[PDB]
């Protein structure tokens, strides 16, 4: 059955809603185990479109991966009442509740295929994590290292990002105090991503960094294959920076300011004058 | 239970009510045409037995014919 | 039985009856613009689900009356008058009758016959094959018989058409029914459009006319660019019936 | 509903106190525990009106589209400036003017309240357009506000009193239209009888610092939009109006006082 | 037997495979799983059983539902490679039985042992703790660890028995011919409660 | 914004003309594709603001 | 107040949804006759009936004010939102899916004829400068006579299929419809595609059947002749 | 009488209102239905804990449309997850009529209503409700008979209205006489609706990202160019300019193809996108060489 088979994760708002939703009421399943469910939406297709997720009950026990409990039956049933609602409606994948990428999720991974084709590991996390989506979609990857076993299974990321229908989307509005805090759009909102771009990059380098301190002292498991991507970060160096700028905006407001000021200007000369009669008017005006 | 779920057609049933002729008698399936694909895989056409219908105010209506006179006959 | 109408009838009037449309012209497939046969233009939607594909110019929609979207697909544009001309064949018609007249048989034989099993025959040549038959011929010869016995003979599809049922009060109703005898037709080819009595659809040039004469030159001059114009015709060959033309348009 | 208004109470004359509490429920993860900490900072503070206070409020009215928390920062603006209760029309004309009718019925009672002993010629002007307007909760706020600022006074002297009076018999009668303009119109009736005309309910004592029994009835009472008998609670806001002797021998003496009164100017009304 | 949820693990290995109980295990086992499964059934429908393997990688088959099938399916193919690890069931059978298709039922495994145990003196006295605790009763029939083995269950069901209120049972099947498919002669027809 | 949607659903509209304009009250217009119809007058347009062959709405 | 503006405008997006739902199908199609003021215009929807109507938030009166289509709303009339003149436009640029079955391969002859027809017909669609420059007046309409078969539509005919383009066939039974009200609207929003990717050239293939001089006027019938010829005329001097 | 019937408030959770017009939106034109889920609390508090759908059909909206196979199979679901709940009512999309009951839908409120007077319809948004922001109203419907006996007024009591006309009086008139649009308040706490927010994990990279310089220096280009044109017509205009009506300024200062406003989307499309792309370039330079 194809792992292979992702390469965009678009995922609904209402899927990353329910998972928040699924680990209070599904009795607190989670902490030390984990609650995982189905993700319902289009499947076998390159683009997954998520259209809903429920939970499923499943006790992990993540150290040592080899044991866990999966409900059987749950898919199957719940998959069949959706179908019905809307076609496109299948079994995308499997959410798990992070913290962050592990291994025991590999021998988790296993057993799903059975089931349906799918392998999809969606991190959603219930725990707010990252200036953006906690939300992580990787496709399991198979690469060779020389520090280890020949041949790993592993996760390369690959991109997420987000859909929405267009009620669904003005329903997003609607539970929000706000409508967004970015989309970039005008001249406002696409500053507020780039300073988020900024403070995003300086998060990404201290998790690469902290790890090889950890590996240079006090051992941890290395790949060969992280270790050289890594390396050439210093080697591509840029080369010269140079163009671009601007100034126009001046010439608009100056116009601008003319044209309604032709109107104050007028209203200038004739005020004046009329200041003292304009106060037996305003009185008798006033009056009644 | 019938006169129950006709309830909403039937108070248009009544009076006024027109006459028409029949284009075309179109025998498909007795209750719900093909699904199409796309986003949602699922039923558009959902067509029983049906007349396209040419009204004599020289107006085009199309609508599902009655199961109880099928459009075989016309 | 009585509760299938309910149900059937219940997906009606969701969209307060569906009102049968036509793309009056394709913008995008999703957003079409159509044509109602009802009467005003609309900008209307497509479904998520329906396959954007069957949705063209040529073909019919039916539309919810109140939201349109494009509910579902209808077959394309038809006429009660020409679906039961086109289905029905009766009296036949024996060859062996306007036989004996042999020879003046096979010159028709060429334009109605050859062309059906393939064009090619005529391609061959370098030219086109000819379209319209005239028949004409002393009163009470066989004009009209010979039209309809090499047809029965044949066995391909054949319309016979009253020429005094094309044309009636409603306007632009007897400009309907000339384009679309040949379009059934075309879409039943190989095929024969037999008209009989050309003179009832024939006109002059008129304009001191009535208003009987001023539907009779609008169906005269929809055959001409149908029959011999821009359009052409595959395989579809005209016969005409006349006792006498000198009733017919001088055009034609 | 209940709770939000009830920490209010306790805290009162706590003054600085109160904003920690006020801030950490408008921080809160429900929008309804953002309404509470409004009711906190509105009884505290009376006594004064200082630039603290106020902040904070408008804070959660701007951060927020949502409609019940700008409506509710509003009418507590109104209390904390009754210590100077010219300031007020000035800052609730700007907050009234918003898309939210909401907003608008919070405003109608921010005037009311700063008003409520002796009011100004502006703040009545203000309330005027919701009472015409046909939306029926700006109209009830601006109806039931109205009564407020008038109360114990003449009905001959007002001629608001006796327009609200022909529109409030018309409403009434009418059985089956909506509850909030009929819900105006009433309560602004029995306000302004209130006591046969000799209870107020003033903006502050009249010793020299604010009333605190007024201040406690008065706030519960402007929530009647779910659960009605809340506005019941005006009985404890009703203040008595006249002096009243007493002395050694545990007699009520006969107290004579000079009053700016004529009894031919003022005489006792009656409504409809 | 009445409002029971249950977990029948079925031992899949090397030694669950021999001639040991006529014409093999994998024929003997099946009819030996009809027999207990309709037998808890006939008493009073309302229990249900579920499907885990006991050995190696666990796998759930199935969750709670009355159905044999799926018992019979599973026990025919066994893994070569594989052998039992006690633990592993153990743990899994206690975590699904938690959450139930039908759910008001008290917690109750039954296992099939064919096999000598592969786990150590330490791993057997942590499990019983684990068991008594929750309440959790093993029922186990046990002709596995006469294969080659001793009998460590014996002294597992003695302290379980009382203060769970639910029963552990020992059974014993003689290794070599005694049959191990005509189960109504030794009693695991049905899981008993303590309480 | 709000009151937009109100004010711009209706039953609908027509242009009619005044044909003729009586002392009676009532204004008699023509509405282009269909017959006359004799109407009251409105508050806005009536007989002395109105001579005849003037489009009017409705 | 400075903030209260920023939640204001964030009121005002989820608001501006509501104007969003009116705007979206059900549409009718309109054509904008001319507006009379800001608030309420006149305008002729395509039924043959003419409405009086509002003008959802203002909409400039621009490329609005000349004739051009227009969206309105369908179960109020309303006039929601405005059309570019290219949407919903009849028949699309014909000949190049229904283009004629001869070139210059039918007739070589009547060299006067050929030399005339391609300078006045095919040269200020390619070269409008040149045409313009040259002495001759801006493109106007041409008028072929002659007695039957002479081949006044076949130099038309023989023109357009080796363009391609710039061609817009339109039968002269096609401006009539079944239903009344509907066949003057018809002409016009034909003869405006030409207008809008102008040069373009409307090729009506018999004029007759629509060109008589007599119109009987007493039966519906001969009423719908008499309103296409109309609006003919006065779209002659649009182009 | 003793009677409760009063006007109910939906407090509706964030995975139920996303789910609910996700739904109808799907549904569009079609009709679709499927019942809420939830807890009752309170004494006019009915919260939808979840919702599921009823399938898309030209039937639906009906009391044919329910089916017992889903609503029993979506039912066992929960059990293994142990959530308990009651059928607290349901919900639907009319997408051919606005937010107001219709007359297929009255049938299955009627039901609904008998087994618990605590079960509303509610209409939710789709696409053809004409005064829609998502507003979501439940209403309970009566007959003119039960109001003169003064049922009625009861349901109409403790809620806040609100106008709408999405289609015509008649919609009016029925909206008065059920409850009158009932005020929907919504049940969220900050950590869900932070997850609702932000759109991807991956604006950290791409707001970051930059195109070509090449490209940048061409839409440097590009604009100014436009500009230029635009210039000619701003000179004219500037004498006035300040005037209401568009077709009265078409005349006088070139109010046909207003230079304002060509002008003045030029300059911000322009601003933004030249010091975006320089800064994040240069920002990027800097740490990494």
């Amino acid at each position: 059955m194809p792992e292979l088979a992702v390469q965009k994760v678009v995922v609904h708002p209402l899927v990353l809603l329910s998972v928040v939703d699924h680990f209070n009421r599904i009795g607190k399943v989670g902490n030390q185990k984990r609650v995982v469910g189905v993700l319902l939406g289009s499947w076998q297709k390159k683009v997954l479109d998520v259209s809903n997720s429920f939970a499923v009950p499943f006790d992990e026990d993540d150290k040592d991966d080899s044991v866990w409990f999966l409900d059987h039956d749950y898919l199957e049933n719940m998959y069949g009442m959706f179908k019905k609602v809307n076609a496109r409606e299948r079994i995308v994948g499997w959410y798990h509740t992070g913290p962050k990428l592990h291994k025991n999720d590999i021998a988790i991974n296993e057993l799903m295929k059975r089931y349906c084709p799918n392998s999809v590991l969606v991190i959603i996390d219930v725990k707010p994590k990252d200036l953006g989506l906690p939300t992580e979609a990787y496709i399991s990857v198979e690469e060779v290292h020389d520090d280890g076993t020949p041949t790993s299974k592993t996760f390369e990321h690959v991109t997420s990002e987000i859909g929405a229908e267009e009620a669904e989307e003005v329903g997003v509005e609607h539970l929000l105090r706000d409508i967004k805090d970015t989309t970039v759009g005008t001249l406002s909102q696409r500053i507020t991503n780039q300073v988020h771009g900024l403070k995003g990059l300086n998060s990404k380098l201290l998790d690469i960094r902290t790890y090889l301190e950890k590996v240079a002292s006090g051992k941890l498991p290395i790949n060969h294959h992280i270790i050289y991507q890594l390396q050439d970060v210093f080697n591509l160096l840029p080369d010269a920076s140079l163009q671009e700028f601007v100034k126009a905006f001046y010439l608009k407001t100056n116009d601008q300011m003319v044209v309604v000021y032709l109107a104050s200007l007028i209203r200038s000369v004739v005020a004046l004058h009329n200041l003292i009669n304009n106060k037996i008017a305003n009185r008798d005006a006033e009056k009644k | 239970k019938i006169k129950e779920n006709s309830e909403k057609i039937k108070v248009n049933k009544t009076l006024p009510y027109l006459v028409s002729n029949v284009i075309e008698l179109l025998d498909v399936d007795p209750n719900d045409q093909e699904e199409d694909g796309a986003n949602i895989d699922l039923d558009s056409q959902r067509k029983g037995k049906c007349a396209v219908i040419k009204t004599s105010t020289r107006q085009t209506y199309f609508l599902p014919v009655i199961g109880l006179v099928d459009a075989e006959k016309l | 039985k009585q509760y299938e109408k309910s149900e059937n009838d219940l997906k009606a009037l969701q969209s307060v009856g569906q009102i049968v449309g036509e793309v009056l012209k394709q913008l995008t497939e999703e957003k079409f613009i159509v044509k109602a046969t009802n009467g005003p233009r609309y900008v209307v939607g497509c479904r998520r689900q329906l396959d954007k594909s069957k949705l063209k110019p040529g073909t019919r929609v039916a539309l919810d009356m109140t939201t349109l979207t494009i509910m579902r697909y209808l077959p394309r544009e038809v006429d009660p008058l020409v679906y039961n001309m086109s289905h029905e064949d009766p009296g036949n018609v024996s060859y062996s009758e306007i036989g004996g007249l042999s020879e003046q048989i096979r010159e028709l034989r060429e334009v109605i016959e050859l062309p059906l099993t393939n064009p090619e025959l005529f391609q061959r040549v370098g030219i086109i094959p000819p379209k319209g038959c005239l028949l004409y011929g002393p009163p009470g010869t066989g004009k009209t018989l010979l039209a309809r016995a090499v047809a029965s003979q044949l066995d391909c599809n054949f319309l016979k058409v009253v020429s005094s049922s094309i044309v009636d009060k409603y306007i632009g109703e007897s400009a309907r029914l000339i384009r679309e005898m040949f379009n059934y037709a075309r879409d039943h080819q190989p095929c024969i459009i037999f008209m009989d009595e050309i003179d009832a659809i024939g006109g002059r040039r008129f304009s001191e006319g009535t208003s009987a004469d001023r539907e009779i030159q609008r169906t005269l001059m929809e055959l001409l660019n149908q029959m011999d114009g821009f359009d052409t015709l595959h395989r579809v060959k005209m016969i005409m019936a006349t006792n006498r033309p000198d009733t017919l348009d001088p055009a034609l | 509903r209940g709770l939000a208004v009830g920490i209010a109470l306790v805290m009162y004359g706590r003054m600085e106190e109160a904003d920690a509490l006020i801030e950490s429920l408008c921080r809160d993860k429900d929008p309804i525990l953002r309404r509470s900490g409004m009711y906190t900072v509105a009884m505290a503070y009376c006594g004064s009106g200082n630039n603290k206070a106020i902040r904070r409020l408008l804070h959660v009215a701007v951060s927020d589209v949502n409609d019940d928390v700008r409506r509710a920062a509003v009418e507590s603006l109104g209390f904390i400036l009754f210590r100077t209760p010219e300031q007020c029309p000035s800052v609730v004309s700007l907050l009234s003017e918003s898309y939210n009718p909401h907003v608008r019925y919070g405003a109608a009672m921010a005037l009311g309240v700063c008003c409520a002993g002796t009011g100004n010629k502006e703040a009545i002007n203000l309330l005027e357009p919701m009472t015409n307007d046909p939306v029926n909760y700006v109209r009830q706020g601006a109806l039931i506000a109205s009564a407020l600022i008038m109360i114990q006074q003449t009905e001959i002297t007002c001629p608001k009193v006796n327009q609200f009076r022909q529109l409030y018999s018309k409403v009434i009668n009418d059985k089956h239209d909506d509850v909030m303009a009929k819900f105006g119109a009433i309560l602004a009736q029995g306000i302004l009888d209130a006591g046969g005309h000799n209870v107020t309910i003033s903006l502050q004592s009249r010793t020299g610092h604010t009333h605190m029994p007024s201040v406690v009835g008065v706030l519960v009472f402007t929530q009647f939009w779910f659960w009605f008998p809340l506005s019941h609670f005006l009985s404890l806001a009703y203040t008595p109006t006249c002096i009243i002797g007493l002395n050694k021998d545990l007699k009520m003496p006969k107290v004579q006082y000079k009053s700016n009164c004529k009894p031919s100017t003022f005489a006792y009304p009656a409504p409809l | 037997m009445v409002l029971e949820s249950t977990m029948v693990c079925v031992d899949n290995s090397e030694y669950m495979r021999n001639g040991d109980f006529l014409p093999t295990r994998l024929q003997a086992q099946q009819d030996a799983v009809n027999i207990v499964c309709h037998s808890k059934t006939r008493s009073n429908p309302e229990n249900n059983v579920g499907l885990i393997t006991l050995a190696n990688d666990c796998e759930v088959l199935t969750t709670l539902t009355p159905d044999t099938g799926r018992i019979l399916s599973k026990l025919h193919t066994v893994q070569p490679k594989g052998k039992i690890t006690f633990c592993t069931g153990i743990r899994v059978a206690h975590l699904a039985l938690k959450h139930r298709q039908g759910k008001n039922h008290k917690m109750r495994i039954i296992a099939f042992v064919g096999s000598p145990v592969e786990d150590n003196e330490k791993d057997l006295v942590k499990l019983a703790k684990r068991l008594k605790k929750e309440k959790v009763n093993v029922d186990i029939i046990n002709f596995g660890e006469e294969e080659v083995n001793t009998e460590k269950l014996t002294a597992f069901v003695n302290t379980l028995n009382g203060k769970d209120g639910t029963g552990s049972h020992l059974v014993t099947v003689p290794p070599g011919p005694s049959l191990a498919d005509a189960l109504i002669s030794s009693p695991i027809l049905a899981g008993e409660g303590g309480a | 914004l709000r009151e937009e949607l109100q004010l711009l659903q209706e039953q609908g509209s027509y242009v009619g003309e005044v044909v003729r304009a009586m002392d009676k009250k009532k204004v008699l217009v023509k509405v282009h594709p269909e017959g006359k119809f004799v109407v009251d007058v409105d508050k806005n347009i009536d007989i002395n603001d109105v001579t005849p062959n003037c489009r009017v709405a409705l | 107040i400075k903030d209260e503006q920023k939640n204001l405008k964030k009121e005002f997006l989820h608001a501006q949804e509501e104007v969003k739902r009116i705007q979206s199908i059900p549409l009718v199609i309109g054509q904008f006759l001319e507006a009379v003021d800001q608030n309420t215009a006149i305008v002729g929807s395509t039924t043959g009936s003419n409405y009086y109507v509002r003008i959802l938030s203002t909409i400039d009166r621009e490329l609005l004010k000349p004739n051009a289509s227009v969206a309105l709303h369908k179960h109020s009339n309303a006039l929601v939102d405005v059309l570019p003149p290219e949407a919903d436009s009849s028949i699309m640029m014909l000949t190049s899916d229904q283009k004629p079955d001869v070139m210059y391969a039918d007739i070589g002859g009547m060299d006067i004829q050929k030399q005339e027809v391609r300078e006045a017909v095919e040269l200020p669609l390619t070269h409008f400068e040149l045409y313009k420059q040259i002495g001759i007046d801006p493109p106007r309409g041409v008028l072929m006579y002659g007695p039957p078969g002479c081949g006044k539509t076949m130099l038309a005919k023989a023109v357009a299929h080796h363009t391609t383009a710039a061609f817009i066939r339109v039968v002269g039974s096609e401006f009539v419809q079944k239903y009344l009200g509907e066949g003057p609207r018809m002409v016009r929003d034909v003869f405006r595609l030409a207008k809008e990717n102008a040069p373009a050239i409307i090729f009506i293939d018999e004029i007759d059947a629509i060109a008589t001089k007599r119109f009987d006027a007493q039966t519906g019938a001969d009423r719908e002749v008499q309103r296409i010829l109309l609006e003919l005329l006065n779209q002659m001097d649009g182009f | 009488a003793p009677a409760v019937d009063t006007a109910e408030q939906v407090y509706i959770s964030s995975l139920a209102l996303l789910k609910m017009l996700k739904h109808g939106r799907a549904g569009v034109p079609m009709e679709v239905m499927g019942l809420m889920l939830g807890e009752f609390v309170d004494d006019y508090t009915v919260r939808v804990i979840d919702v599921f759908a009823m399938p898309q059909s030209g039937t639906g909206v009906s009391v044919e449309a329910v089916d017992p196979v889903f609503q029993a199979k979506m039912l066992d679901m929960l059990k293994q997850t142990g959530r308990p709940e009651m059928v607290v009512g349901w919900y639907h999309s009319h997408p051919g009529f606005g937010c107001w009951l219709s007359g297929v839908d009255i049938n299955t409120q009627q039901s609904f209503e008998a087994l618990s007077e605590r079960a509303v319809a509610v209409v939710v948004d789709p696409i053809q409700s004409v005064k829609g922001k998502v507003v979501i109203d439940a209403f309970r419907l009566i007959n003119a008979n039960m109001m003169v006996l003064g049922h009625e007024p009861r349901q109409t009591t403790s809620n806040l209205g609100h106008l709408n006309k999405p289609s015509i009086q008649a919609l009016i008139h029925g909206l008065n006489r059920h409850y009158y649009s009932i005020t929907i308040n919504y049940r969220k706490n900050e950590l869900e609706q932070k997850m609702l927010l932000n759109l991807h994990k991956k604006s950290w990279m791409e707001g970051l990202t930059l195109q070509d310089y090449s490209e940048h220096c061409k839409h440097n280009e590009s604009v100014v160019k436009e500009m230029l044109e635009l210039a000619k017509n701003y000179n004219k205009a500037v004498e006035e300019e300040d005037k209401m009506t568009p077709e009265q300024l078409a005349i006088k200062n070139v109010g046909k193809q207003d230079p304002k406003r060509h002008l003045e989307e030029h300059v911000d499309v322009l601003m933004t996108s030249n010091i975006v792309q320089c800064l994040a370039a240069m920002l990027d330079t800097v740490v990494f060489k």
